[PDB]
RNA sequence: CGAGCCCCGAGGGGCUCUCGCUUCUGGCGCCAAGCGCCCGGCCGCGCGCCGGCCGGGCGCGACCCGCUCCGGGGACAGUGC
RNA sequence: GAAAGGGAGUCGGGUUCAGAUCCCCGAAUCCGGAGUGGCGGAGAUGGGCGCCGCGAGGCGUCCAGUGCGGUAACGCGACCG
């Protein structure tokens, strides 16, 4: 509730200690359940699969995009929106990326990103239509909508 | 060679607590209890309805005091009536009292003690 | 029934007698069983292929 | 021959995503309490800064062979103990009340304890040597000790441990000990000290005084230094010659 | 294992990615197998590393060393006047 | 932090001037306890070989025995952990 993208509930396994771990990552769109998805250094590129921008081509698209190397996912996850990998320099460890709103950032190579678009499409497309969709959509956001001039 | 850790976390390690061993009682005599047997039963009602109680239910109306729970209430009799009660009923009178209507055993005939106690 | 009412429930009467028995059901026993031995036999399968592949320097 | 074909081995790899990690040792890992942490980034400090000459002089120590000489020979000067201290007056209130009276006795040559009556000691050129305990941790009691020994002449010497000094004199913890005179079959010994101590401390106090500490990197840091200055040398070994 | 980097006598050290075990399946995976070294009790060859049976401990398995947990900034930011 | 959320398990009849799913009568039910183990039932009590014995059946020895049925869905009174 209050986000139009789709949340993945994907299960991995515990590697110190016998547990099953839960993570609620954000679902680039084409993924199903029942698929394995594979995180890390050595992943391949798949729609689903994290790895680090710098271990990635130079004009790949990337969706869950970390800001700083090593907190979770920070850029283009609202739905149907992505980041693109412009370019590489092996020294310095750096990556230029296009972000959603067209601005060019410089991040480290190691930031891990989720393949793929986000799913959620093009939510934005369809008119409202009506004040009590509006309502019905806020409402389940914030105390914002009705907005007096 | 034995010495290992095995979790990145550092707990408190855990340390002997002695129990007390006091050099003086803070109080030099323990308080009597108050809320004896006597103190529990403080006089059995008379009215219609307990005589009704006595008479139909083989049940004896005390009024009691208002800290006393039903386990004490039989307690009481049992001790200061020398009876056998089957059950405690206990409700507390809109004028704050405390009533306990306690049914008696069977082989214990609440009409005659009721006479040996006075209440007929 | 209720989940408290379970506490007072023979054994039998809360499961099947079945591997995974009242937990799972007997469909997806089976797809596990199938997909365990098969697995297992795909990991033999590999193992024996690159065991013949490194005969050659 | 007669092992039983039942037993085998299991071994379990611990690649990535495979059988899941043994319970290793972790220490380097560990999230210690802050105080940990803090008296060993201290310690790192006082690597990584430039420590200054009379702060910097306490980590020149006696060697461990030079100090057992010295805790061996200052053994046998350790303050007399509170037992002892009663037994002995109890001796002179007897024999003072039969029958000899006063009777000094040659009150015996004893080892000097505390940084003040130290401090006195060498000021007044009274003190033979000076023993000085390397981790004094409000280091301003005896920063001033070894520029006053050498000033005044006294040989000085550092030594680790307070804890030490503290058993020599019956106590927890003691800053310096001083030699005054000393007994005469412990002359030589003392000449002996003496002279190492002053060829080890007094004689180079001129360079004691500019000896800088710390200002180290840490391993990391020098690792990486050391790897980049090796990637310049290799293309300039090939471009020259 | 490896391309074999380069000496090659075809050995092999200085020299590079590897100083890696997991990608066709909506399974399973922890609380060590194995090896080595010891310490007890038991009956007992009754000549000692010695016959075998019931327990216990350590090490390798799971390399060594090290000074900041790891990473990102950094004498800026920030804070005080 | 809820007498409207979650939350095991009480119903029928009678009875007072005024109380009842609370009292009385009669039928149940939940939770907790049983250390000295309350009674049963289950586990669990079968085969092989030597013998005796007319047969049946008894003696000795050895070996099993942490239940059973249905192709299955699942079932049976328990069914070590
Ligand atoms: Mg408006
Ligand atoms: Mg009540
Ligand atoms: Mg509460
Ligand atoms: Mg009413």
């Amino acid at each position: 509730p209050g986000r139009g993208a789709p949340l993945a509930k994907v299960v991995f396994r515990d590697p110190y200690r016998f547990k099953k771990r839960t993570e609620l990552f954000i679902a680039a769109e084409g993924i199903h359940t029942g698929q394995f998805v594979y995180c890390g250094k050595k992943a391949q590129l798949n729609i689903g699969n994290v790895l680090p921008v710098g271990t990635m081509p130079e004009g790949t698209i990337v969706c869950c995009l970390e800001e700083k190397p090593g907190d979770r996912g920070k850029l283009a996850r609202a739905s149907g929106n992505y980041a693109t990998v412009i370019s590489h320099n092996p020294e310095t460890k750096k990556t230029r990326v296009k972000l959603p709103s067209g601005s060019k950032k410089v991040i480290s190579s190691a930031n891990r990103a989720v393949v793929g678009v986000v799913a959620g499409g093009g939510r934005i497309d369809k008119p409202i239509l009506k004040a009590g969709r509006a309502y019905h959509k806020y409402k389940a956001k914030r105390n914002c909508w009705p907005r007096v001039r | 060679k034995k010495k290992i850790r095995t979790s990145p976390t550092f707990r408190r390690p855990k340390t002997l607590r002695l129990r007390r061993q006091p050099k003086y009682p803070r109080k030099s005599a323990p308080r009597r209890n108050k809320l004896d047997h006597y103190a529990i039963i403080k006089f059995p009602l008379t009215t219609e309805s307990a005589m009704k109680k006595i008479e139909d239910n083989n049940t004896l109306v005390f009024i009691v005091d208002v800290k006393a729970n039903k386990h004490q209430i039989k307690q009481a009799v049992k001790k200061l009536y020398d009876i056998d009660v089957a059950k405690v009923n206990t409700l507390i009178r809109p004028d704050g009292e405390k009533k306990a209507y306690v049914r008696l055993a069977p082989d214990y005939d609440a009409l005659d003690v009721a006479n040996k106690i006075g209440i007929i | 029934v209720r989940p408290k009412v379970l506490m007072r429930l023979s054994k039998t009467k809360k499961h099947v007698s079945r591997a995974y028995g009242g937990s799972m059901c007997a469909k997806c026993v089976r797809d596990r069983i199938k997909r365990a031995f098969l697995i297992e036999e795909q990991k033999i399968v590999v193992k024996v292929l690159k065991a013949q592949a490194q005969s050659q320097k | 021959k007669v092992v039983n074909p039942l037993f085998e081995k299991r071994p379990k790899n611990f690649g990535i995503g495979q059988d899941i990690q043994p319970k290793r040792d972790l220490t380097r890992f560990v999230k210690w309490p802050r105080y940990i942490r803090l008296q060993r980034q201290r310690a790192i400090l006082y690597k990584r800064l430039k420590v200054p000459p009379a702060i910097n002089q306490f980590t020149q120590a006696l060697d461990r062979q030079t100090a057992t000489q010295l805790l061996k020979l200052a053994h046998k000067y350790r303050p007399e103990t509170k037992q002892e201290k009663k037994q002995r007056l109890l001796a002179r209130a007897e024999k003072k009340a039969a029958g000899k009276g006063d009777v000094p006795t040659k009150r015996p040559p004893v080892l000097r304890a505390g940084v003040n009556t130290v401090t006195t000691l060498v000021e007044n050129k009274k003190a033979q040597l000076v023993v000085i305990a390397h981790d004094v941790d409000p280091i301003e009691l005896v920063v001033f000790l070894p520029a006053l020994c050498r000033k005044m002449g006294v040989p000085y010497c550092i030594i680790k441990g307070k804890a030490r000094l503290g058993r020599l004199v019956h106590r927890k913890t003691c800053t310096t000990v001083a030699f005054t005179q000393v007994n005469s079959e412990d002359k030589g010994a003392l000449a002996k000290l003496v002279e190492a101590i002053r060829t080890n401390y007094n004689d180079r106090y001129d360079e004691i005084r500019r000896h800088w500490g710390g200002n180290v990197l840490g391993p990391k840091s020098v690792a990486r230094i050391a790897k980049l200055e090796k990637a310049k040398a290799k293309e300039l070994a090939t471009k020259l010659g």
